[PDB]
């Protein structure tokens, strides 16, 4: 019932992954849209001389902010970015009860 | 720096029950740990560096990006007369 | 009658002693001791001892509860009596503003409930009583103690209690401390408690009661041989995640495999390095293996194999291992192995540097510094046999 | 591909394209705490080394 | 291939890949003969079993867990052996030994 559960299991996310040839490890994988033209030629951009590696930049993050973390994204759809779902259902046959959470101060 | 794919990561961890938001209105700067002006510094190129040499490495990277340091390996220091006061009197 | 009285007195004393003793280090022993002594004729005494103990260590209340339960399982009447006593104590505490006593008693009750000694009804009643006088400090700890259990048994009751607490928090001008307590309780709830005439006969009964109360190796080999680089092999080994028992065995197997190959391969060394980096237990295992080798398994090998082994060890020790080494009588195969190791070290390091490194570690076996009446001469000779320095210097030093 | 490391595509390959992350990787990462020894040694070796305005 | 460059194979990943592919192709040739290539119907038994137990007696170099790496950072800059790739087949935890481990490296 929580919609936010499907984070990086959206259709959109899947599409993005497909585009970027980037498996969300749980999800599916495809033939890449574009052939990986490895022709950087040791340029002054994106070099390991230049950049810093505090974050590992996981491919989880690629399909979440496609246009940012991934460089030269193509045919990439935009994903969702959601609210949290506090929804409590009683399984013991009781009626309107603050069970799982805590009372106000005053 | 450390907040790259923070929120997403959190979401992944928490099965989308916790939603992070990061912000910068306190304008709260802080010393990068470690100590700049160290030529020994760190071990790894590919991995994240250690914390004593963290400051240095970042600075170096920035320099490289700018085009201040010329080459694969370099340093940072004061340009003055008398060999920088004899390396600050040794 | 006099005899009986004496016995009772003795029993009481014993109980007291046990109570005094009771701790985590010697609990079983205490229990055993307790079992030895009678507690049917001296049931009251036992009860007194238990209660007193509870009043005193409160930290060892759980243990006490357990003991009571055990007793009850055999002699239920005694347990009942104890429970009654506890209840009385609680009542007294309530009456007299003896807060500490109440806390202790409450805790005991909770423990009992947990161990299926007393019913949760009593606990519920106590909670209710606490609520009626706005006493948050008393019921908060008790609830925590017997929370999960309460939930399991009387869920409705628990719910009611929670509701009451909530009401107190919100629909009553509570203190700061009280509020804090309430909050704590709530938090706990969220996680569900994360933290005589027939004397002889009786005696007879009690005594009766007392009386009553290769394949693996093969697999490893395959792994070693079904792997391109050593790294891969190491990874494979780690996948297996064999127990800290078998690590040594694995290491031994690896060594054997290495020996089997015609000459020393970097592969095995690499694998070892990988293992070593991975965990302290593997390092320990390696150390053990090394110890076994020079001590008891070295003299068994033929020469080439021995040489290979030495080389491997040198490689391990040039970087990864700590130079820790335990070395007239001990000189055939072993000496040659040592020589080989030294050679390997030299190759890896560089002579002077190697020497320096050796010096840096304690190293009494390889190079004993003290002259010891021309015992170092042998060592010097050995060193000379395989091109090396510093020996001469050492000799000069001693004269 | 996961973190830039998986094999681009399952086809062609002539293989599962399965990817166990190595436990040598961890080892490689770690010895700045445990290489560390070498560093320490190095350090040891090189360890010893206005009024008017006011 | 292996006797000529014993030591020098391990480092080159392309060569390893080719070997994996080549071996698979060879296997499929045999399976082509039997007009199937159903992966269950040819357990490694039938290929690697020697001729003296009725097998083909191939000499695999395919069951190696190949070094994968950040192809981003592989061709570029520097490298280390992290993340192994699959190697060649589904196995029944049957570690087929590899010819390289029975060849003494050139050094």
């Amino acid at each position: 019932t929580d919609k936010n559960y499907y984070y990086l299991f959206d259709k959109k996310s899947f599409f993005n992954g497909k585009a970027l040839n980037n498996a969300i490890p749980g999800g599916p994988k495809f033939e890449p849209l574009y052939p990986r033209e490895e022709e950087e030629d040791y340029n002054e951009f994106n070099s390991i001389d230049r950049v810093i590696f505090r974050v590992p930049i996981r491919s989880e993050y690629k399909v979440a902010f496609p246009h940012l973390y991934n460089s030269r994204p193509r045919s990439v759809r935009i994903p969702w970015y959601n609210n949290p779902v506090s929804c409590i259902i009683q399984n013991d046959e009781e009626y309107d009860t603050p069970a799982l959470f805590f009372d106000p101060s005053l | 720096i450390e907040s790259a794919g923070f929120e997403t990561d959190l979401r992944l961890s928490t099965n989308g029950l916790g939603m992070c938001q990061l912000y910068f209105w306190h304008k709260i700067w802080r010393k990068v740990p470690g100590d700049v002006l160290d030529k020994d510094a760190f071990i790894p190129k590919l991995k994240p560096a250690p914390i004593n040499s963290l400051s240095r490495d970042f600075v170096m990277k920035t320099r490289r990006r700018k085009g201040i340091s010329t080459g694969g390996f370099m340093s940072n220091d004061g340009p003055t007369l008398e060999k920088y006061i004899s390396a600050e009197l040794y | 009658i006099k005899f009986q009285r004496e016995n009772w007195e003795m029993i009481r004393s014993h109980v007291s002693p046990i109570i005094s003793n009771l701790t985590m280090d010697n609990l079983q022993e205490s229990h055993r001791d307790l079992f030895q002594v009678n507690i049917l004729i001296g049931r009251d005494i036992i009860c007194k001892n238990v209660v007193d103990f509870t009043l005193n260590n409160g930290r060892l209340i759980p243990a006490l509860s357990a003991l009571i339960a055990l007793l009850n399982s055999d002699i239920p009447d005694i347990g009942e009596t104890l429970a009654k006593e506890l209840m009385l104590m609680f009542v007294q505490q309530f009456n007299r503003k003896d807060y500490v006593s109440c806390g202790n008693i409450l805790q005991c009750l909770s423990i009992l409930f947990l161990y299926d000694v007393i019913h949760e009804i009593v606990i519920l009643q106590i909670l209710l009583l606490l609520l009626e006088k706005n006493s948050l400090r008393l019921v908060i700890a008790v609830m925590k103690i017997c929370g999960w259990k309460l939930a399991l048994v009387s869920k409705k009751t628990h719910d009611m209690i929670w509701e009451k607490l909530r009401y107190i928090l919100q629909t009553q001008e509570l203190s700061s401390t009280l509020r804090e307590s309430l909050e704590t309780l709530f938090e706990i709830r969220q996680k569900d408690y994360k933290s005589c005439e027939n004397f002889n006969e009786l005696t007879m009964a009690f005594d009766t009661l007392r009386q009553k109360l290769v394949e693996f190796k093969k697999k490893i080999y395959l792994v070693l041989k079904s792997s391109l680089s050593g790294d891969e092999a190491a990874h494979k080994l780690l996948k297996l995640k064999i127990a800290n028992n078998l690590k040594k065995s694995v290491v031994d197997i690896i060594i054997k495999s290495s020996l089997q190959e015609s000459t020393f391969s970097k592969f095995y060394s690499i694998l070892s390095e990988r293992m070593i980096t991975f965990h302290r237990s593997w390092q320990t295992a390696y150390n053990e293996t090394f110890e076994q080798n020079y001590t008891q398994d070295i003299e068994d090998y033929e020469t080439d194999q021995l040489r290979i082994l030495g080389k491997f060890w040198g490689h391990l020790i040039s970087y990864e291992f700590l130079p820790m080494d335990c070395l007239e009588e001990s000189c055939p195969q072993g000496r040659i192995f040592i020589k080989f190791l030294f050679q390997e070290l030299v190759n890896e390091l560089g002579l002077d540097e190697l020497q320096l490194r050796l010096n840096s570690s304690k190293l009494d076996g390889m190079f004993p510094l003290e002259g010891d009446a021309e015992h170092i001469r042998y060592s010097i000779n050995f060193f000379t046999a395989i091109g090396l320095g510093l020996l001469t210097e050492d000799m000069r030093s001693r004269l | 591909s996961y973190n830039g490391i998986g094999l681009k595509s399952a086809k062609g390959s002539s293989t599962s394209g399965h990817v166990q992350r190595s436990l040598a990787s961890n080892n490689r990462r770690r010895p700045q705490g445990s290489q560390q020894q070498r560093q320490q040694r190095q350090n040891a070796i090189k360890k010893a080394s206005i009024e008017t305005h006011m | 291939l292996f006797t000529y460059f014993r030591e020098a194979i391990v480092a080159t990943e392309p060569l390893l890949d080719i070997l994996v592919k080549g071996e698979t192709r060879i296997q499929n040739r045999v399976k082509l003969g039997l007009n199937s290539k159903m992966p269950t119907r040819f357990p490694p038994a039938v290929f690697y079993t020697p001729k003296e137990l009725g097998g083909l007696g191939m000499i695999s170099a395919s069951h190696i867990l190949i070094p994968a790496s950040d192809l981003s950072w592989s061709k570029q800059t520097d490298t280390g052996i992290t993340h192994f790739r699959a190697g060649m087949t589904h196995e029944d935890e049957k570690l087929i030994p590899t010819i390289f481990r029975y060849i003494t490296t050139w050094e």
